[PDB]
């Protein structure tokens, strides 16, 4: 839960905003499929008139 | 859920006979005979409902005692020391929250005990009302009459008893 | 380990005893003397014969 | 672990103490919740905790523990305590109670006091024996309480013709009726300066109601004792509640026997917080003022007695007037023929730079004679004589003059004969 | 007025509503062998506009629901088993209930 | 491609730059949506993008990023972040954050910022590290904010009365008590001029709450500061929430050890809209205005301190008095006694042609002494002391004669002896 840490920056910083950037669309990518699945099981449904 | 006792609060008819309070401390019995019911143990609890700041919760009595049966409600007359006690009898604990108050048990009791406080207030503010009374010449008209007792009418949901 | 170790044990123990809070409190007292026996009791034969 | 002596230490130092501790940038957090998490962690290193603060019971029945700094508010640093110990130990409002306390449990969310080992500086055998105070027999002001410093510098003298102009005594009723632009922060800090030089007996009370946050953060740290204010930052609530039970803690102090001074600032802004937060009593006098929204403070204004069994209660509260507003009006109005004690400050000689800006014949102290013996009693008898005929601006600086000639009182009573 | 699923089924044993929840849907996995009360369907029949007041009241003190028709679907007579699944749908716009 | 760099050029310059690159005819969609539009292709293009705003946290936790020029509206121009960052990087409202952003995707509305790069101008690891703006300690203002600008014109005696009068530092509480019809956009374009000029390191801060639009671009193209205003256009909402995010953006800014001041206008209409943006208190004062309505703004109003570690919160505030409103009246009754610093300007004076109409015995400002040496003391107490026996506009229109007589305050202290 502490993925905050740099040192010699030069690459190291670059690794480590790479895989930052992996990890915030991973993370923001299952939300959104949560939230369509949610969304598509929670919408009600027609019947009848 | 606090959505549904606010309502059932407001919506009392004979709000005199059961003010706020004493409704509240009725669903804390009902709610305390529901968690008795819930457990195969025989605890009784209470309830502080926090008429109008929020939702309800539960507390768990003790009864300090130096006997072990149903230890729920079993502490000896020392076991002050840790948890914040401190005094030989009557110290209780908050220990359960998490009390279900919505389902068909918990409705039925409700209603029941709900019907027989009402009954009960009622019953007792009559009797507050009428009780002076002793000693002077009031009428009324009888509704039932039997082998041994007989009913009367006097108003405003005022019942007497005449025997044999 | 055994409840006729445990029998000789009263309540204060428990509440000294770490890592020991409400609900495990709450577990040790129902599930344990439940069964008809009681939390703390004064017997002398144990364990006979071992 | 202390409360006071982990609370009164520097922010830094906490926040360097809780990273030492091993916990995240405590940077985020305020400073309660500081207070919080060092003490989570404290105790769950073991050390069993010795806490102590104000008591307040709430309408449930059960008591928390607030701390002095924080103004007496409520937060994650307080301490809990159920009835039983109220009811045991015998307690109420204003009762400073210290003992040991416990780390909290889940769903609980504040500590625990598991005995108290002091009741406002006391045996918690003997806390369940004291005399109430509405059942103490009030008296006048009998002992001097002398605020004449001695050096004689150039603000001894804002002290000096205090004493030359109403004397002040234990228990005494004291109002400041100064306009704006007037210096009442000064007098207040000379007059706190002075008790706690001359008199370091009695426990100094200085409370600031409504108060710009520069005043406090200058009060708390440059008059010796235990300095609560509350700034307008906050709803009448925490004002109403802070003069509550800052005055229940006063009046357990003159329970347990003890000499307590309150000096407030202002009991006009005091007075408008209680109209505003009590509901309305049905009808509407000039200013939008209720009527009985006085009742309270009031009633705060008549705690101060001299107690004839032991201890007193003295009060000095600064009132605003001329400010142009209806509502300071009629409060001034009402607060008038209320105290025996008034110090009335002329605007038009604190704008003109003659300091401190006093008025002599507009102020004076009822049973004054009580409070003297007959020397100075002669004394202010001919000083009030040869001033009489003189004007206001003329006799305040001719007295400023000829009490800055000398170093005491003594001196300027020898050199007006 | 509408249909509801209440479990407020007047004119009729609590021993048939002792099968329900509390909203009016029975439990899964309750056993039922003849004919009996299993969803709490209601139709209005005499005066609309029923107010929320009176609605709970009537489930407490005074009368019962006269306008209901006890149109409750049961079992059929015979036919016998145990309850497994059950499956509600909502029209768009109308509140679900807690089953749902 | 920045967000700055491209909402600050003309509308006119947008709409080529669409043009070019290949979009239908961008007169239709408004100037939030052109901008989304031209990023949305400038990032079709690739091109990495690097934006800016200041973040707003909303009740869910995510944050957004409004623009200083739509004045911290809602837009698709937005920048979405998720609390993660927040809890990561330990955001906060009000801190201006820069770095860069990527395109969005099919049921995203806003862009996302990957990794910050600047954070209130500050090295973003740093940004976890800042002591919080309520944990500071505030005291009086002790540098002085000269407002002299030196060149004489028909426009600079307006700050050098200003000077002559009462005296501004950093962190200073400052309230403008001006009925209409006075020229207090004259005075605040004059003292955002002043400020600009002569201390152009502390950042200008110019808020205009309830305004007329004209004013508004005048304001926004007229003074060296980043002015955001907020036009009777738009419901109180907006006018709280730019009043809360902009002390906010303050409060960051003296946090990372930065002199601001916010000039406010008027302090009145802003009590006003946070009056009916809160629901009932349960009663009613007189002028229809609620009890705790007042809360929020006299927080705004207390935000202003010095700081004592470093930076500093200066404030001005144009109060608006003697419009026959109740509502006003009870407000400037209830803000009259709350700051440090005041200035009065008299309606007579105004509407006589005589400006700027200033007050000066009625205008004043607490613990002077420590804003001015002895000199510059000595030199307004002589001043004060010959300007009280004189009136108020026969002693205004000499003042402002024997200032013009001369080019700065030196000349005229030098010509007064
Ligand atoms: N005893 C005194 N000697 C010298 N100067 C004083 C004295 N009392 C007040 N002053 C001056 O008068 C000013 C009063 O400021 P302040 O305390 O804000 O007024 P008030 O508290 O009455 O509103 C101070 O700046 C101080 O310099
Ligand atoms: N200090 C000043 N010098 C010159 N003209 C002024 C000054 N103050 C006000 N005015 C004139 O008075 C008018 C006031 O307009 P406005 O700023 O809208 O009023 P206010 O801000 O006082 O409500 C302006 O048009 C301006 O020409
Ligand atoms: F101290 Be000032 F008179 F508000
Ligand atoms: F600026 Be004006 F007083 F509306
Ligand atoms: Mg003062
Ligand atoms: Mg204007």
């Amino acid at each position: 839960r502490w993925l905050e840490l740099g040192l010699t920056d030069e690459e190291k910083q670059n690794q480590l905003e790479q895989l930052a950037e992996q990890y915030d669309e991973l993370k923001h990518e299952f939300e959104k499929k949560l939230e369509a699945k949610r969304r598509k099981i929670t919408q009600g449904d027609d019947l009848a008139p | 859920m606090n959505k549904e006792i606010l309502a059932v609060v407001e919506a009392v008819s004979n709000e005199k006979a059961l003010p706020r309070e004493k409704i509240f401390e009725a669903l804390e019995s009902a709610l305390a005979t529901a968690t008795k019911k819930k457990y195969e143990q025989e605890i009784d609890v209470r309830v502080q409902i926090d008429r109008k700041s929020g939702d309800f919760d539960t507390f768990r009595r003790w009864l300090v005692v130096d006997e072990v049966t149903q230890p729920t409600k079993e502490i000896t007359l020392e076991a002050a020391r840790y948890e914040d006690e401190s005094l030989n009898l009557g110290d209780y604990v908050e220990d359960q929250i998490e009390s279900v108050t919505f389902d068909r048990i918990t409705t039925q009791t409700a209603k029941q005990v709900i019907v027989q406080k009402v009954r009960e207030a009622e019953r007792a503010m009559v009797v507050d009302q009428f009780r002076e009374h002793e000693g002077e010449i009031i009428t009324g008209v009888v509704k039932k009459v039997n082998r041994d007792n007989i009913s009367l009418d006097l108003g405003n949901n005022a019942e007497a008893v005449i025997l044999r | 380990h055994y409840i006729g170790d445990l029998v000789q044990r009263t309540e204060v123990e428990l509440l000294k005893t770490p890592n020991l809070g409400k609900k495990s409190l709450t577990e040790i007292k129902d599930v344990l003397a439940s069964r008809g026996l009681s939390l703390g009791m004064r017997l002398e034969n144990w364990p006979p014969a071992s | 672990m202390n409360l006071t002596e982990l609370k009164n230490t520097p922010v830094s130092e906490l926040i360097t103490l809780g990273e030492n501790m091993g916990l995240e940038n405590l940077a985020r957090m305020r400073k309660q919740d500081i207070i919080f998490a060092i003490l989570k962690q404290h105790a769950k290193s073991g050390e069993d905790i010795f806490g102590d603060g104000v008591l307040e019971i709430l309408q449930d029945g059960f008591g928390f523990l607030r701390s002095a700094d924080s103004s007496y508010l409520a937060g994650p640093d307080d301490i809990y305590v159920s009835p039983s110990q109220i009811r045991r130990f015998n307690l109420r409002t204003g009762d400073t109670i210290s003992g040991k306390i416990r780390p909290p449990k889940e769903g609980e969310r504040y500590f625990a006091l598991l005995k108290v080992n002091e009741v406002n500086f006391d045996k918690p055998e003997n806390a369940r024996n004291k005399i109430l105070f509405e059942n103490l027999t009030p008296l006048h002001a009998n002992s001097r309480l002398r605020m004449e410093r001695g050096n004689g510098s150039t603000e001894d003298l804002t002290a000096r013709v205090l004493d030359l102009a109403s004397p002040i005594g234990r228990g005494q009723r004291g109002l400041i009726v100064a306009p704006p632009k007037a210096g009442k922060t000064m007098l207040l800090q000379n007059i706190a300066q002075s008790i706690a030089y001359n008199h370091p007996d009695c426990v100094l009370m200085v409370l600031l109601i409504d108060e710009r946050p520069e005043e406090v953060t200058e009060m708390q740290r440059l008059v010796k004792g235990e300095v609560v204010a509350s700034t307008f930052d906050e709803p009448a609530s925490r004002h109403v509640q802070v003069a509550e039970m800052v005055i229940e803690k006063a009046k357990r102090l003159v329970e347990h026997k003890k000499d307590v001074i309150i000096l407030l600032d202002s009991i006009t802004r005091l007075a408008r917080a209680y109209n505003t937060v009590v509901p309305a009593s049905g009808k509407v006098l000039t200013g939008g003022v209720d009527a009985n929204a006085l009742h309270r403070p009031k009633r705060f204004f008549g705690a101060a007695r001299n107690v004839e069994e032991g201890g007193s209660l003295t009060i000095i509260a600064t009132a605003l007037i001329d400010t142009g507003s209806k509502m300071d009006e009629v409060i001034y109005e009402e607060f008038k023929g209320t105290g025996n004690m008034e110090l009335h400050l002329s605007r038009k000689i604190a704008e003109k730079r003659v300091f401190p800006a006093i008025d002599y014949n507009r102020s004076g102290t009822r049973k004054e004679e009580l409070l003297t013996t007959q020397e100075e009693l002669q004394k202010m008898w001919i000083l009030r004589k040869i001033i009489h005929p003189m004007g206001e601006i003329d006799a305040m600086e001719f007295l400023i003059n000829k009490l800055a000639m000398t170093k005491t009182n003594d001196d300027f009573f020898e050199m007006m004969k | 007025g509408p249909e509801e699923i209440t479990a407020d089924i007047p004119n009729v044993g609590e021993a048939a509503l002792s099968k329900l929840d509390e909203s009016g849907i029975v439990y899964i996995g309750a056993e039922v062998t003849g004919g009996d009360i299993l969803v709490g369907k209601v139709t209005p029949k005499g005066e609309t506009q029923l107010t929320p007041e009176e609605k709970l009241l009537r489930a407490i003190f005074g009368e019962k629901a006269s306008d209901v028709k006890d149109s409750s679907l049961r079992v059929p007579n015979g036919v016998s088993g145990t309850v497994i699944d059950v499956q509600v749908f909502t029209r768009d716009g109308v509140e679900k209930d807690k089953r749902a």
